[PDB]
RNA sequence: AAUUGAAGAGUUUGAUCAUGGCUCAGAUUGAACGCUGGCGGCAGGCCUAACACAUGCAAGUCGAACGGUAACAGGAAGAAGCUUGCUUCUUUGCUGACGAGUGGCGGACGGGUGAGUAAUGUCUGGGAAACUGCCUGAUGGAGGGGGAUAACUACUGGAAACGGUAGCUAAUACCGCAUAACGUCGCAAGACCAAAGAGGGGGACCUUCGGGCCUCUUGCCAUCGGAUGUGCCCAGAUGGGAUUAGCUAGUAGGUGGGGUAACGGCUCACCUAGGCGACGAUCCCUAGCUGGUCUGAGAGGAUGACCAGCCACACUGGAACUGAGACACGGUCCAGACUCCUACGGGAGGCAGCAGUGGGGAAUAUUGCACAAUGGGCGCAAGCCUGAUGCAGCCAUGCCGCGUGUAUGAAGAAGGCCUUCGGGUUGUAAAGUACUUUCAGCGGGGAGGAAGGGAGUAAAGUUAAUACCUUUGCUCAUUGACGUUACCCGCAGAAGAAGCACCGGCUAACUCCGUGCCAGCAGCCGCGGUAAUACGGAGGGUGCAAGCGUUAAUCGGAAUUACUGGGCGUAAAGCGCACGCAGGCGGUUUGUUAAGUCAGAUGUGAAAUCCCCGGGCUCAACCUGGGAACUGCAUCUGAUACUGGCAA
């Protein structure tokens, strides 16, 4: 791996075209507090397998659609 | 840019002998020193503490016949240099070339000592410099130039030379006319009667 | 193809030369790849006046990119080894 | 417009019209075969590919369609035809 | 050694403390105006109308690709000017050369601008699916044919722009044919693709005396590399507004066809019904982004000229063609707006290149010189081209330097000014006296920016070679736009060279006369109605100086948007009260995780700038060496106290 993202599922519900949210927490480059900036990927993920809740890990591909440039590499957790 | 306005008013107004007539006679007076700068120069200067500040620098500054301008970046570069920004103002004060001319005596008053820079009458390491500011350093060798030496100004000139407290840091001929800026003033040299910290204190806020 | 040359860096009447490699397209003050050296020809007979890193502009020459014509006297005239 | 190069637009003409007719002689044989799948006919189809494969990798070598490009008309070409040929 | 640096004042009140705005001292400017104006160095110079443009110039070059002669230069069998060696025309392209043409390479660079663009952008850090002219490594290629055509000749239409017929001809133009692997398709077997010559010198030998032949150079074809350039994808960051809350049908994804140099809803057909959105979509408004620039002790605030990087645009809208590269700044085509030419039928053009013009404005320069340098195009070269550039001209617009004199000069003149008339002041100031001559003027001399290229010659690399070619010496004749250059010497005579604002308090500097709530002043307070230090003039003084004031503008002081660093009983400020979604925060224990946090390593954070230490221009501004710094970002590996996640 060059690199791998973790996130949660949010949505499943659509032929591979799964999108997986990712969290981090950071310093307001201002006030100096800590908030949730979210990121949100369309990764995609041959033969669906993912479900809604489910941990996943994933990578850096090229763009398999305009929109997609992530793989899925495996899976962790489900029934959240 | 030169001063050239009737000089004794100013030690004067200034309150002190700037040496602006430095030639003959001292301790002034034959002059009227004092009691009336002006039209009202009689009266009670009860000023401010912005006017006790005002007047030491402008003090310091008819004596060297320098300029706001000019003055100004001294004291910048005074304070960019390390040590006591007040003495370093005063030690480039010093380091003039026309001032490190008066002061080995081929000179009468700054201001005479001056028109021999500007009148190419001056070498340094052997080469003409006419430029009144130019920065004298430690072991440089002024002289003057042949052309023109033991001529008329700068015999007397070197005479009452001596007359003078008469430096230290500085060794000086007398037959050739050349001397050697041996080391940069310090501060226990010259002044008593200057305020640094007072036009530190004028250009700090 | 890249080149080795002179950037004019001087100042009016007294021209002081960065010597650079660089896409020959670009301006001769331009955007460039590495610079690899200097040259004063005001120079003055006190000390320095060319210096000028060799072992990259051998790199360079190596990897294809051609000299300019005074560049190439600077070299023939650092000779070269002394 | 006044300048030498006047030249350089009466040339790219020449150029043009030249590219013109050998890119189109040349996509009417592309076509040929594709007409030929269409069809069914799996002779005909290996015999049209086996007419334009020349003139196209030639094409490409001239430079107006220069490399990859005839490849993919190739590949994709072989691949249709014995799909069910 | 290298960010080691922070100040307050005036003004509400009779007075006070608090609260709180207003104002002021400071830095900064691509500035303008008013008064004034001596010289030089570096720099800056349409901020407005991305308004419109007369004229010149801003891109060509190669005869060592090609047929070539029209110009001028020579030469030539031979015809001659004849004044028998000096030479004239018919002609002849014979070569030096070269208009026009074909061809090659460059016109995608350099230079202009900030319109559009809140993201095909920019900055940071990364990723995989691609092409890449010239330059460079490697390995082989380079056979043998064919039909054209511009030029030109003849005829011919137009005022012009520029055309119509018919021929006629060369090549590095063009096309077959061969040849075909470490290339392309293909699991394989197999199938399939290319090219161009041109010079330089040369022993036999000899040829149709043109050359073969030898020989070196240079270009040409193919494949795989390099180098550079460019295309593309992801994430974060990069203005404002909810008096905009919903947006979306190629929309999101899949499958296949097509397409691109390349991944891809890029496109299509068909299927799935998705995709975005309060962590602010959509809509609206404004805007090129960066490095950095100004300010501030910092944190910030403000800003994006001049220098460098990226993007974007080239009269307006739209298109593609050529090409390695363009959807092309001085290319093409269509539409539009607008302008020019005309013989009235038709043509032509785009300054946001340089200069210049009109227009707008408070305001922003010469229709200059030169390729000498550096850099770029082409050429083997010599060279040609280069408003890039190097210089010059204009403006105190700024920065820096310098000068306009230096000493001496008293009972201290004259005049002015104040005065209790005693005197004070202007003032060592003037005059007088000695002395100096920078700068400007004048006259002499005279660096550097110059490397190289040209011939010779010498050796070496080659080769048949001592020829050519390339490389390295040697000598000789040379090459500067700036330029009356820098700098140097002499010449004369203080000779040509001082102004502007201020003086009630803040705030450095006081009197008189005039005026009388008038004329007027004023940054804030506030001055003016008979003694005005505040109006106007004068004497004197203070402040700055070839500048000085005024206006405009940013930040500062303002802890007056308070993150660092503030407040809400009565001064601005607790919603009339409650319940509660999202959101924020969350007792106590153990285990686990390693996201937040912390540590280290690696890479990256362009150069310039800033800063420290030096170096070079007589100093300085300016120029430059080298460090330091870029407080950031990412990757890897670790640490587990705190926070977050999971478990109990
Ligand atoms: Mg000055
Ligand atoms: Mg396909
Ligand atoms: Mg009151
Ligand atoms: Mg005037
Ligand atoms: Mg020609
Ligand atoms: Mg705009
Ligand atoms: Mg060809
Ligand atoms: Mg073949
Ligand atoms: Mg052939
Ligand atoms: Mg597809
Ligand atoms: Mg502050
Ligand atoms: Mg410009
Ligand atoms: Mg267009
Ligand atoms: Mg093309
Ligand atoms: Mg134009
Ligand atoms: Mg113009
Ligand atoms: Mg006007
Ligand atoms: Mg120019
Ligand atoms: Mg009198
Ligand atoms: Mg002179
Ligand atoms: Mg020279
Ligand atoms: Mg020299
Ligand atoms: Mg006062
Ligand atoms: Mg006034
Ligand atoms: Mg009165
Ligand atoms: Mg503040
Ligand atoms: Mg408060
Ligand atoms: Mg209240
Ligand atoms: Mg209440
Ligand atoms: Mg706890
Ligand atoms: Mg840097
Ligand atoms: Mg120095
Ligand atoms: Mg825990």
């Amino acid at each position: 791996k060059i690199r791998t993202l973790q996130g949660r599922v949010v949505s499943d519900k659509m032929e591979k075209s799964i999108v997986v949210a990712i969290e981090r927490f950071v310093k307001h480059p201002i006030y100096g507090k800590f908030i949730k900036r979210t990121t949100k990927l369309h990764v995609h993920d041959e033969n669906n397998e993912c479900g809604i809740g489910d941990v996943v890990e994933i990578r850096e591909c090229r763009p398999l659609s305009k929109t997609k440039s992530w793989t899925l590499v495996r899976v962790v957790e489900k029934a959240v | 840019a030169r001063y050239l306005g009737p000089k004794l008013k100013l030690s004067r107004r200034e309150g002190t002998d700037l040496f602006l007539k430095s030639g003959v006679r001292a301790i002034d007076t034959k002059c009227k020193i004092e009691q009336a700068p002006g039209q009202h120069g009689a009266r009670k200067p009860r000023l401010s503490d912005y006017g006790v500040q005002l007047r030491e620098k402008q003090k310091v500054r008819r004596i060297y016949g320098v300029l706001e301008r000019q003055f100004r970046n001294y004291y910048k570069e005074a304070a960019r240099l390390k040590g006591n920004t007040g003495e370093n103002l005063l030690a480039l004060l010093e380091g003039r070339l026309d001032n490190v001319v008066y002061r080995m005596g081929f000179g009468a008053t700054r201001a005479e000592a001056r028109q021999l820079v500007s009148h190419k009458a001056i070498m340094v390491n052997g080469r003409v410099v006419n430029i009144a500011s130019y920065q004298v350093s430690p072991n440089d060798v002024v002289s003057i130039r042949e052309k023109a030496k033991k001529q008329s100004r700068v015999k007397a000139a070197l005479e009452l030379a001596e007359q003078r407290e008469k430096p230290t840091w500085l060794e000086v001929d007398a037959g050739k006319m050349e001397g050697t800026f041996k080391r940069k003033p310090e501060r226990s040299d010259l002044s008593a009667d200057i305020n640094e910290h007072l036009i530190v204190e004028l250009y700090s806020k | 193809m890249v080149t080795i040359r002179l950037a004019r860096h001087g100042a009016k009447k007294r021209p002081f030369y960065q010597v650079v490699v660089a896409d020959s397209r670009n301006a001769r003050n331009g955007r460039f790849i590495e610079r690899v050296g200097f040259f004063n020809p005001i120079a003055s007979e006190k000390e320095e006046g060319t210096r000028l890193d060799l072992d990259r502009i051998a790199h360079w020459v190596g990897q294809g990119a051609t000299i300019s014509d005074r560049v190439a006297a600077l070299i023939k005239e650092v000779n070269k080894a002394a | 417009n006044i300048k030498s190069a006047k030249k350089r637009a009466i040339q790219s003409e020449k150029a043009r019209k030249h590219n013109a007719s050998r890119r189109s002689m040349m996509r009417t044989f592309i076509k040929k075969v594709y007409a030929a799948i269409e069809a069914g006919d799996k002779a005909a189809a290996q015999k049209a590919f086996n007419e334009m494969q020349p003139i196209v990798d030639r094409q490409a070598a001239k430079g107006l369609i220069h490399k990859n490009k005839a490849a993919r008309h190739k590949a994709n070409l072989t691949a249709q035809i014995n799909k069910l040929a």
